[PDB]
RNA sequence: GAGUGGUGGAGAGGUA
């Protein structure tokens, strides 16, 4: 198939990814003021993933509704299991509930599919970017 | 005293000249008055309000 | 949910215990370094709920699966937030 | 009505059960799907709603037993 | 300067104490655009003393409400002075007078309607002149905070950030004097540090609020004792 | 009260009696979740991070959404102290600059 | 159809930027259509050269100073703005100014190329004050027309901004004033006849019959949308 | 009261006012026309006041 | 409880536009309606628009 | 320095006698220019017999 | 609009 | 389970 450190690539990417577009949503973890600063004073368990600046997020976005507008339910799927945090097995046991074992498969192999397509457009897609330079002066 | 200055600085007495119109070319049809009033700009400004 | 006049009275003091969920004991508000409220204290969440949405103060649980269950360690009860107000 | 609903206020008889029945219609049009039955000239479902009142093919009873027929067509 | 004055307009732009009276009168020794100096008559010289005053002009300050305040001179080299005259023109002075808006032709008649209930109808001649542009210098600050977890950072590796705002920063994180920012783009880049000392993941920096443009005329930084500076500072 | 803007009046004398002139800026700001909407129907946004940044960024699709977004769409223009009953009126906006 | 047709019959110049020009024969009624319609075209739409960007160097924001001038560099930025540049063959030159010494800094200390012709050699946009003062601007001339402004232009441009680049608002039309007359025209066999007396104020600029025939051609290409279709 | 409320204000009023006032002998007093249409042709091309 | 404090200054240029508050001394306050272009301005009979 | 030419959008012919040429788009200011020559082209000029 | 063209066709490019 | 604080309250001044 492909090989891993692409795939861990990959990995980190859409995990940055589905971390920017999960921090857009309304129905969300509203915080009061004494967790906010128990937070500030002592955390615990409630760190967070990296996000994008957003224009690199633009233009990933822009190929993903490019090739996955003919499938909706792998985006349904990277979706769910990119921004909230679903399980496959979790996934798979709530496509199933509405076999099991061959719900799992057919996720995971259209989750390798959309990724076997997305792969090279996002290569060319970053190599085709012109990098901003830093700013000058003029005498 | 106004009018003594104005006809030293060869102008209509009264202040009225008569404009005309820049929009549709022709005159308007009674004299405007003209001159140079000293307009401030106050510090309510649309950037601040909007 | 749906009410339909608003009846007022006075309140005996067995309805403003049933209305209660525990007394408070301390004149203390909060701590000073750490700023989680004391126990039996004006904030004390023992009595008034859970301060995180879906939590415990010493952090076990962490879930909405332990929909409400009481932290052996803090005496609190795990719910939303929305029953601090 | 774009500009002057009076001929829907004729219609009806009254400006509330005019509001009310127009709303009835504009929400059968954004939830139900059904087609304005006048031309929709790129209008929004509001004024697609006051013109068909205004125009006549609409009234509270007829939206009425519309609704009612296609309930019992259904069960 | 308006035509139609009472006489007062001097009185008030000398006693109110914004232009540079001269002290003792002489001739100008070198007058530059940031600082006059004088060269003292003998006459109205005390022998005591040497014989110059330096009169220092404040260049574009920040007023009370927020519009400019600077000293443009208005005398020229080799030109004699006297005292109780004046130097170098206040924020809304001209030539020792006070001149608060700009005097500007009008005409009294209806065009339109579009000066209907008190309104003003202006010609493009007024915006094109740039008889109206004010100038508005805004203070934002930012202050480096304590939590118990740590001190936070001013510093240009902050994560989840890119090219498209961090371009105009130095390596300090730090705008440079004279960039021309725009509204949400970052001025002063903060960072502090979320878990105990990544770790500073929140992400603390300025930005310009929604509405505000222009340039960054001067970045003016404080410290305690106790904080090492950097390149910047 | 949210949905709210506020603004210096001037004198349209080109306009209809049921028109009001709207700024660009108060009514893309005041029209947001509508300007989502009509994204995510047009095919242009998926995420609602992607359409608040393409808000935003204030494109020219954005630009025509929002006139296809305010067409026969009422506004309250209130004016306080509204003393008497006819001081809140309902105006369709038409879109200007400024 | 018994009309005529006018011709530039006398252009005289009463000075190197005010002149009039004549315009001979009119028919009866056209006067004040053709005057104030050339008017509101010669107003409007001329193309005229004008200062865009400013790059002193040493200066990094225009609400700086700088020891030995006596003018601001905002006060330098306005003179600048009024300046008068006549540009031949291309659409976008960069002049030169250098100048050390004491005394006033004229237009006309400008290295100028051969292509460029500053026709105000009187112009003053410094003060130089101190002896081991310099000043080394580098002025950027494009040309349009209309009123194009800072902000539109720091929106609109793709590129990006170096420090030093400071952004000159372009005032690019170099018609000032404009009027006409209708007098009684000087006709031997008719007295139904006018002449239209154009008196335009230029920026020195722009050559007067080159801007009539400019602005004649705005106004049959306009027309020719209403002649051609329907 | 039903009196209406969108009443001309004080700049409609002295146009309306201009316009329908009249002097004695201004200018082509005692014409007759055929309506509306050919006196307002006559009013933008000046021949009459 | 601080440790060093950046303070900056903005400065913007701001142009009139419709909604800038203007009056003249006499308590003839105004808000600007149009920015009309020159030559719908009014003039007068030498040439210069008011 | 390129112009813009309109497209002829309408010609709303209401009765034989009768039309509303809508036309766009013109440069700012230009709408007057060619309405009012034309206006008083077709009041005091054009050629006709009664 | 033939009219002001024709009358405008002397002095053009 | 994935960024963040003025309202709070006082005083002073201003606009319509
Ligand atoms: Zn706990």
């Amino acid at each position: 198939n492909l090989t891993k450190e692409q795939h861990e690539w990959l990995n980190g990417w859409l995990e940055l990814w589905g971390a920017w577009v999960y921090s857009g949503r309304l129905e969300k973890r509203m915080s009061s003021v004494i967790a906010k600063f128990m937070e500030s004073v002592e955390p615990g368990r409630v760190m967070t993933r990296p996000m994008c600046n957003d224009d690199d997020g633009m233009l990933i976005s822009q190929v993903v509704d490019s090739v996955m507008y003919i499938d909706k339910k792998a985006f349904g799927i990277l979706l769910s299991y990119y921004a909230h945090g679903s399980s496959k097995h979790a996934i798979a046991s709530y496509y199933h509930r509405v076999s099991l074992a061959t719900c799992r498969r057919e996720v995971d192999e259209i989750l390798n599919a959309s990724l076997f397509m997305i792969y090279p457009v996002l290569d060319s897609a970053f190599k085709n970017r012109k990098r901003v330079e830093k700013i000058k002066h003029v005498a | 005293e106004i009018k003594e200055l104005l006809k030293l600085g060869d102008l209509p007495t009264s202040g009225q000249i008569r404009l005309y119109d820049g929009r549709t070319g022709e005159q308007f049809e009674r004299p405007v008055t003209v001159g140079y009033m000293y307009m401030l700009k106050l510090n309510h400004l649309v950037d601040d309000k909007m | 949910e749906e009410f339909d006049a608003i009846k007022i009275a006075l309140a005996s003091p067995d309805m403003i215990r049933s209305w209660s969920f525990g007394e408070v004991k301390k004149p203390e508000t909060i701590n000073y370094r750490t700023f989680k409220p004391e126990r039996d204290g004006l904030f004390c969440a023992r009595i008034f709920g859970p301060v995180k949405d879906y939590e415990c103060l010493c952090g076990k649980y962490k879930r909405l699966k332990h929909r409400g269950v009481i932290c052996e360690k803090c005496g609190v009860e795990v719910t939303q937030t929305k029953v601090r107000r | 009505a774009r500009v002057t609903v009076q001929d829907a206020v004729e219609k009806i008889g009254n400006r509330f059960d005019l509001v009310l029945v127009a709303a009835r219609r504009a929400r059968q049009m954004q939830v139900g799907g059904k087609d304005p039955l006048v031309p929709e000239e790129n209008d929004k479902t509001t004024v697609i709603a006051l013109r068909e009142i205004e125009e006549g093919l609409i009234n509270n009873q007829i939206l009425d037993v519309r609704e009612r027929q296609e309930q019992q067509e259904q069960e | 300067k308006p035509l139609v004055g009472t006489g007062m307009e001097r009185a008030v732009a000398v006693d109110s104490g914004v232009t540079a009276v001269a002290k003792r009168g002489g001739v100008v020794q070198y007058v530059d655009a940031s600082r006059i100096v004088i060269k003292v008559n003998e006459d109205e010289m005390y022998p005591g003393e040497a014989g110059i005053d330096i009169y220092n002009l404040t260049k574009y300050t920040r007023s009370n409400q927020n519009t400019c305040i600077n000293q443009m001179p208005c005398v020229s080299l080799g030109e004699p002075v006297e005292r109780g005259d004046v130097l170098a023109d206040g924020p809304s002075t001209d030539l020792g007078e006070l001149a608060l808006g700009q005097n500007m032709r009008v005409a009294f008649m209806p065009w339109n309607g579009y000066n209907f209930e008190d309104s003003i109808l202006v010609s493009e001649r007024v915006v094109q002149e740039d008889r109206f542009t004010t100038i508005h210098i805004q203070e934002l600050a930012c202050v480096s905070r304590d939590t118990k977890l740590g001190p936070e950072e001013i510093t240009a590796d902050i994560p989840n950030v890119g090219e498209a705002a961090l371009s105009k920063l130095d390596e300090s994180g730090i705008v440079y004097i004279g960039a021309e920012v725009t509204g949400g783009d970052i001025l002063v880049g903060k960072v502090t540090p979320k878990g105990e000392t990544a770790s500073d993941v929140k992400d603390s920096s300025l930005r310009v609020p929604n509405g505000v443009s222009g340039t960054v005329i001067d970045v003016q930084v404080f410290t305690r004792d106790g904080v090492e500076k950097d390149k910047r500072a | 009260v949210d949905y709210s803007g506020r603004s210096v009046i001037t004198v349209g004398p080109y306009l209809r009696l049921h028109q009001c002139g709207l700024p660009k800026k108060m009514a893309l700001e005041l029209f947001k979740p509508f300007i989502y909407g009509k994204l995510e129907l047009r095919g242009l946004a998926t995420t609602i991070k992607a359409a608040k940044k393409m808000v935003e960024r204030e494109e020219a699709v954005v630009w025509d959404i929002l006139d296809e977004v305010i067409r026969e769409h009422p506004v309250l223009l209130n004016r306080a102290p509204t003393l008497h009953r006819l001081g809140i009126q309902a105006f369709e906006p038409v879109l200007i600059e400024g | 159809t018994e009309f005529l047709k006018p011709r530039l019959v006398d252009i005289e110049q009463v000075s190197s930027t005010h002149a009039k020009v004549t315009l001979e024969p009119l028919e009866r009624g056209f006067g004040h259509t053709l005057g104030n319609a050339l008017r509101r075209i010669l107003l409007s739409s001329m193309p005229g050269c004008a200062v865009t960007e400013v790059e002193i160097d040493g200066v990094l924001h225009e609400y700086s100073t700088k020891e030995g001038v006596q003018e601001d560099i905002l006060e330098i930025l306005l003179n600048l703005k009024g300046l008068a540049v006549r540009v031949q063959g291309k659409d976008e030159v960069i002049l030169t100014l250098n100048k050390s010494g004491i005394g006033p800094v004229t237009a006309a200390d400008i290295t100028h190329d051969g292509d460029v012709e500053i026709v105000k050699p009187q112009h003053v946009i410094c003060h130089l004050t101190d002896e081991n003062a310099s000043i080394s601007m580098r002025i950027k001339v494009q040309r349009g027309r209309g009123y194009v402004p800072a902000s539109t232009r720091i929106h609109s441009e793709e590129d990006e901004r170096p420090i030093g680049r400071l952004l000159v608002d372009a005032c690019y039309s170099p018609v000032e004033r404009i009027a006409y007359n209708v007098e009684a025209a000087r006709v031997e066999q008719r007295t139904d006849l006018d002449k239209l007396v154009i008196e335009m104020e230029t920026n020195g600029t722009i050559d007067p019959e080159e801007a009539i025939r400019r602005a004649a051609t705005i106004l049959a290409e306009q027309l020719e949308a209403f002649v051609d279709l329907r | 009261n039903g009196e209406p409320i969108i009443v001309p204000s004080q700049d409609v009023v002295l146009g309306l006012y201009y316009m329908t006032r009249d002097c004695v002998n201004a200018k082509g007093e005692g014409m007759v026309l055929t309506g509306p249409k050919e006196a307002e042709r006559l009013y933008r091309s000046g021949l009459a006041s | 409880g601080v440790l060093k404090i950046v303070k900056v200054y903005l400065a913007v240029k701001r142009r009139i536009q419709p909604g800038d508050k203007m009056a003249g001394r006499h308590g003839n306050k105004g808000v600007i309606s149009k920015i009309n272009p020159i030559e719908d301005m009014p003039y007068d009979e030498n040439g210069t628009p008011v």
